[PDB]
């Protein structure tokens, strides 16, 4: 088993609620990774122990080029350590903020990578429920990495009831107090595609109630610079009725995605 | 900040790691993990 001494600590990458994340190198293999440190006492105090172990259970069992890998984890007296894939290009949201909006190539590539990872999760009855730029990191060649599974759930049988995620990303069914299923992620993918290309989410409003209203009416207003292809994909994902939303395989196969994605799969061992 | 963790040394290492992936499934994936229920217990 691993201990902290097994790693050269390079530098902090980010602060979190329960500890920091560090650029680290495993000594035996000189292998560079990220180390998330969490304090056991603060986790217990906040009452999030079972939350954390759920997140760890879900993420530690996923192996996909577009899902941030958790290699392993360990603990000592005071800390829980998560050994995570290092994502050299960092936060996708910082890149979006830096550029304002992404071009079609960048957006289409991201959409293919997202749809592929989400398909992988859904194949295993894992629903993500909080797809948004802030939850995505970028690999060495800019590959999308789903980084956070904070709202995620393994949902084998029962449809779900928890309202969760982020205001601008909530599907109509959550807002309206209906049960939901994996098709929530289809909706969030449509919101994400729109935000990639426009730089603002589609139902942006100064109040919770006006945002809620625009969502349930699907009050979609496409800026004029958007291509017909991108609007076609977004419109096919942002459907009021979950069963009418374009399936993940459908996103991967969409002509706009095919025409514009320059997705590259990372080398595998 | 140790030398390996910045500038050209880091970039070099990151690139080597991308193009020469190790067997993480054996190197780390096979190594024992603390049981999730024992995470908030003795170490
Ligand atoms: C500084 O933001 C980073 C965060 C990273 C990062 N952050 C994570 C922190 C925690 C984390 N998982 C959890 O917190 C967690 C919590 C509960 C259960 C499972 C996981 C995943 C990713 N992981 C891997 N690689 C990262 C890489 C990061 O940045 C690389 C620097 C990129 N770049 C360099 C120069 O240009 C601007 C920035």
């Amino acid at each position: 088993k691993f201990t902290i001494d097994d790693f050269d600590i390079g530098r902090p990458l980010g602060k979190g609620k329960f500890g920091n994340v560090y650029l680290a190198r495993e000594k035996q293999n000189k292998f560079i990774m990220a180390l998330k440190v969490l304090f056991k006492s603060q986790l217990e105090k906040e009452g999030v122990e079972h939350q954390l172990r759920r997140e760890i259970e879900i993420q530690s069992h996923l192996r996909h080029p577009n899902i941030l890998r958790m290699y392993n984890y360990f603990h000592d007296r005071k800390r829980i350590y998560l050994m995570l894939e290092f994502a050299p290009r960092g936060e996708l949201y910082k890149e979006l903020q830096k550029h304002g909006r992404f071009d079609e190539q960048r957006s289409a590539t991201f959409m293919e990578e997202l749809a592929d990872a989400l398909h992988y999760c859904h194949e295993r009855k894992v629903i993500h429920r909080d797809i948004k730029p802030e939850n995505l990191l970028m690999g060495y060649k800019g590959e999308l990495k789903i980084a956070d599974f904070g709202w995620s759930v393994h949902a084998p049988s029962l449809r779900r009831r928890t309202m969760c995620g982020t205001l601008d990303y909530l599907p109509p069914e959550m807002i309206e107090g209906k049960t939901h299923d994996e098709k929530v992620d289809l909706w969030c993918a449509g919101v994400l595609c729109y935000e990639f290309l426009v730089g603002m989410p589609p139902f942006d409003s100064p109040s919770h109630t006006e945002t809620h209203r625009r969502i349930v009416n699907v009050d979609l207003k496409f800026p004029p610079f958007l291509s017909d292809g991108s609007k076609d994909l977004i419109s096919k994902l942002l459907r009021y009725h979950p069963p009418q939303r374009l399936p993940l395989k459908g996103v991967m196969e969409h002509p706009w995605v095919k025409a514009n994605s320059r997705r590259v799969l990372p080398p595998v061992y | 900040i140790p030398a390996w963790a910045s500038g050209n040394l880091l970039t070099q290492a990151i690139r080597q790691q991308y193009y020469k992936p190790i067997d993480v499934d054996r190197m780390y994936g096979t190594i024992d993990s603390p049981k999730l229920e024992e995470l908030f217990n003795k170490s």
